[PDB]
């Protein structure tokens, strides 16, 4: 701190979101970036653009970690993405909506969806701490069949990942480009089987999200010391396409399946 | 890229000279697991017997054979030898880096003690939601015999007891799964018809008699040419073969 | 710190005084900079000036402010300017004196003087403070029939000032160009009225200069912290002109009348 | 420089479309102050009766006015309704960020009730230290009547029975004083000739009677075009003409 | 600290040794720099160099220095140079031998020996200490007859010497030019005299390093504060030349002689 | 470099105008210590009696003296005032900041009270190990007499009291050292080859007696045009002379 003003901070604007940064961060990308091509070729109706609303980086979750539950391996995040950030906005008996998030507001009214996500973790350790996270993610990960063996720390780091350094404050982003078996996400539960069929899918999940403890959060002995820090997780989407026009009622969204 | 990140580097001496891949000392290169993974190995084998087939055997199938490039979830037991002590394949283990895959796979059935003739379907929509093979009179009507309008080959034993086979990547989709579970209830889709190639079915064509040690069916693959390995996620933890059967016993 | 000397410090001369400074400042000017033409028609005689020993960097007031007498609003100076400056060296009976200062020494000889002026503020803090200064000045402001009421901070923010960030230790120049009723301040107590006239002028009021408290000083609980901080005041100044010359005991310099 | 510095500017949204400051809505435009202090207002307002003025009334003064940019030191009474709640004009308002000025002012003196003459002059080597009037008979001799060679102005009623004149800036310095303290000492000479543009003294020239209802006398004033607010100190703290009558008796 | 990586550690590599700094040095020059040339006069036998073993970067010793015993002038080094460094590794009875260390074998078999030399000093303190390094270098001072008068860090201030801000934490080179009486030195104990003659030399001994207390080494009276620090020593060779061939135990390396 | 480093320089003034070392208001610079080390100073002195001499004096030697540029080992006694209150001369001073040394010197032999002959020898081969000089008949036999092919100098009290010879640098090495210790054991050969100029012996040729008051011989010396004061080292902690006698008896 030289200045009358602090220092400066560096700025990121996207839509009527204004995210400031002070520090260099720590990227990666899930995989190669691309156009798509072949999701024309799944619905003729045409596909629709809400720049504005979904081209927005949008707040997550806060999660606080303390020294007396930070081990390693320790999952501050285990979250089905993007399914568990669009529907964050639960009512009384935990039921997602997509109706009052202005970013997820096309979610209701379609059918068909599809994404490129980037990921943001900030966290704002004083000068005094140390410790390491490991943010990371698994494209459909939930149903492989080892998944819960690739959730410990020394596998994360071989998936996509970044990483903070709680010793240096630092930000960072996970580019996180459109990959599925489908040129397009459910946005609900629809189509499941019949009395012989069972066609069951799950809205929007994309892959596993993870953010672990590498190293073990530690501060100071004294009494005074913040032995607790916060979290937070910012997402915003990139090439949002929406198509199958639909009534905002005409499917369910059910209590979401938990991971292990 | 934070996975290749290296930061602060401090080296002590120069790299070191190229040999291509080992193509200056052996004649050959060795740079892409693909080619490995085009490298035949064991995919299943098992032997069968009359009373593992229907009493009256039309014609029936022998084995109906899920087609994974990652290959089957092994049994170790003590008929089964190499799964035990070489547990998986060089592709299974190749596969287990990796989300998902494009191609077509190749196939050798290998049959031996049968005089009669073998009849080989492949069954792209009906892919089998399990990572076992199911035998002889346990298999379904609507498989245990043979299907019409489906890609075959029919071949009698007189001529050549190996068969060869390419199995055609025939998805309504942009990937398959690979490394995909066969505990899978809330992506019931997802596992029924984008994991795996569809099944294949073998089955003999002639009236017979099986002798009494049985047939053997032995099904070795490998990657075809127009297959992929597409998105590289981390490796599994694994296991070591040395640690099956020890070397306290050096020969046994 | 990252030399085997602690860094490097800048440096600011004038005439045989050197200033060092470390760190980004905080800086503003009354009003808009001019060269003066009416002050011409004042004055036949010649006005003399003394570069090298006006246009010197002067020390001021050192002000020791503590934790337990810094509250929002608070006082560290509050001074007629340039007044006091000139007039900070008093005798036994607090009588002013221009016969030791080299700066001043011209204020002595002369009836009439005028110049601009530049004020900076230094604060000395470690590492682990927090708390911030407004150095702000009103010009005639004492003559005001609201005087007492634009000495809330929340009014200082209003008028030429400059901040010092604690945290950040900066140092800090307030630019002061001379505005007046006349192009002419007086050094001493001159023409006051008669038994029936009554012109009372005081010496080399341009104004008041405040030093508050806009954020209190605030440290760490500990016992062997510092509990307290000095701030040290300089002036210089720039255009400085001196008429009427008289011998230095033709007028007397009265006990200075002091602010409520 | 710290009054207007910003740094680590975030702006969510561009900047608002200009309407040049009204004049695209409205046919005008409002970027200046000097502007609206060139609209009149109330500088001071009284009745005058027989009884406020001399025994003997030898064409003698009605009202003696200092002159203030600023204006006066209002009076909120229950006999001044519009000092109560209108309080200080824009005028004062606008005077009160500012520490000096130099130009002349603009008046307009109305006189109603009264069938005589009325006479003006302008005294700008005596303006007074005081923020208030002086009315009649407490008017000393030296201004109670008229002073030869000032510049003055003398209007029948009879013709019209409004006044208008430009007082001008006849004062030896550079600045005058805007906002200066009736509680002043240490500095007469500056409050006393560097304040005031001088006395303007209204009378009346004739032996006609003063109605028993009085004669009222209105003086509006505002900035001449050669007038300049000059040095932009702070604002000082203000009140709010709403907690003057409350809206809890939304009429009365 | 303000990436992921902590930040950007400067690097010094020599043969197959690399050696990091993240601070601004302390450097000076023992004399002036040269190529020499009489020192083909003194051996017709022509000189062999071992670049890859002698320009090698080398760790001396670590010596420690408590807050209780850093008085100023203590010597936390006090040895012949480079003579100590050349013999540091010792047998059980403190015989040298300059046969295990690959920087040191060519001394093992010539018998005359000429370089330029570089000494590093490496201190690595935390955050919040105070204190003060001189590292100076005598030629030939311990033959002076004032020689333990030199050692006061006041006369160190006047030799070749680098300082470490222990506030700073500054690494610091200091190059030492050869510069002897004879254009060679000697390896081993050679040549002593006999019955009637005394021509005994010193192997090696082309001067006296110092590292001494400048200011003393402060820390916090907390309990948990490092009362200690380590101080490190690197050596290198820069023009080694040897000459005179022969057999490793043609002569023999006695118990070295300590300086008082 | 950190010997004449000098980092965040705060300079009030401007430098002071040059003289050019003295030059311009006296005539002459004064820029070198070199050029000070050429103006002799007192190196030895001594006063030699019958005595002190062998007693058949076979034209034996007087004196041997060591020849070291940093002069000798000074003696203050109370018949040595010189030493006593001057101390050492500026040479020894100068001397004592460099470690080596490569020159000759300028010697000058003022002999005193003699009739006869004296002749003087340059030893280079043989300098001492001690930095005091031998007298008379403590002189060993091998420097007590002349020795032959020595360069050599042989003067008649009788033409000229005052001897002028320069002694030359006769050294197998490439430096000579400067301030050498006397208490020198680990490095012997050092000491007695790399150090000294080699030993100057003075003696006397002829049978003349010498007077009760004894001969008085004194050395002076300075640095020769060849020499060279070579690496700078520290100075060593030196003593005031204005503490050796006070200025508590201004006179005495």
């Amino acid at each position: 701190m030289d200045r009358p003003e602090g220092s400066e901070e560096r700025t990121v604007q996207t839509s009527n979101v204004v995210l400031g940064e002070t520090n260099i961060e720590s990227q990666d990308i899930a995989s190669k970036e691309y156009s798509p091509t072949w999701d024309r070729l799944a619905s003729s109706e045409v596909s629709d653009e809400y720049p504005m609303l979904t081209d927005r980086w949008l707040f997550w979750k806060s999660v606080k970690w303390e020294v007396n539950d930070s081990a390693f391996g320790k999952m501050l995040v285990q979250e089905k993405f993007p399914q568990s950030w669009v529907q964050m906005d639960v009512n009384v008996n935990n039921i997602p909506r997509y109706t009052n998030i202005p970013n997820f507001i096309p979610f209701n009214i379609h059918q068909y969806m599809r994404a490129d996500f980037e990921v943001k973790i900030y966290v704002n350790p004083n000068d005094f701490v140390s410790g390491w996270l490991i943010m990371a993610f698994l494209y459909q990960g939930s149903e492989m069949f080892d998944y819960k063996l690739r959730r410990n720390p020394a596998a994360l780091m071989q998936m996509p990942h970044v990483l903070v350094n709680v010793g240096a404050a630092n930000e960072a982003t996970l580019k996180i480009p459109y990959r599925y078996v489908r040129p397009f996400m459910r946005c609900k539960d629809i189509l499941r089987g019949d009395n012989l069929i069972t066609g069951v899918t799950e809205p929007l999940n994309m892959g596993v999200l993870f953010v672990e403890v590498l190293i073990p959060f530690r501060t100071s002995a004294a009494s005074s010391a913040p032995k607790s820090l916060d979290v937070s997780l910012f997402v915003k989407m990139t090439n949002a396409k929406f198509t199958g026009m639909v009534d905002g009622s005409i499917a369910l969204l059910s209590k979401p399946i938990a991971l292990p | 890229m934070e996975r290749t990140f290296t930061p602060n580097v401090m080296q002590p001496t120069p790299l070191l000279p190229t040999t291509n891949d080992g193509r200056v000392t052996f004649g050959e290169a060795f740079n892409d697991l693909k080619d490995l993974a085009r490298r035949y190995q064991l995919y299943w084998e098992g032997t069968i017997l009359e009373g593992n087939l229907r009493a009256i055997r039309r014609n029936s199938a022998l084995v109906q054979l899920p087609l994974y490039p990652h290959g089957l979830r092994i049994q170790p037991d003590v008929n089964n030898p190499i799964w035990n002590i070489m547990r998986d394949g060089h592709i299974p283990v190749i596969s287990s880096g990796f989300r998902y895959f494009r191609g077509g796979l190749r196939l050798r059935i290998v049959v031996e003690g049968l005089n009669s003739c073998v009849w080989v379907q492949h069954h792209p929509d009906r892919p089998s939601i399990f990572s076992r093979p199911i035998i002889g009179r346990y298999i379904a009507a609507k498989d245990a015999y043979r299907n019409h309008a489906y890609a075959a080959y029919v071949q009698n034993m007189s001529v050549n007891r190996t068969i060869e086979v390419e199995v055609p990547f025939y998805q309504p989709g942009l990937y398959g799964m690979l490394n995909a579970s066969d505990n899978n209830t809330a992506n019931s889709f997802d596992r029924l018809r984008f994991t795996g190639l569809g099944d294949l079915l073998i089955g003999i064509e002639g009236e017979q008699p099986i002798p009494k040690e049985g047939i053997e069916i032995s099904v070795y693959y490998s990657i075809a040419d127009d297959f992929s390995f597409n998105i590289f996620c981390g490796f599994p933890p694994m296991v070591y073969c040395d640690e099956t059967y020890s070397a306290a016993t050096p020969d046994l």
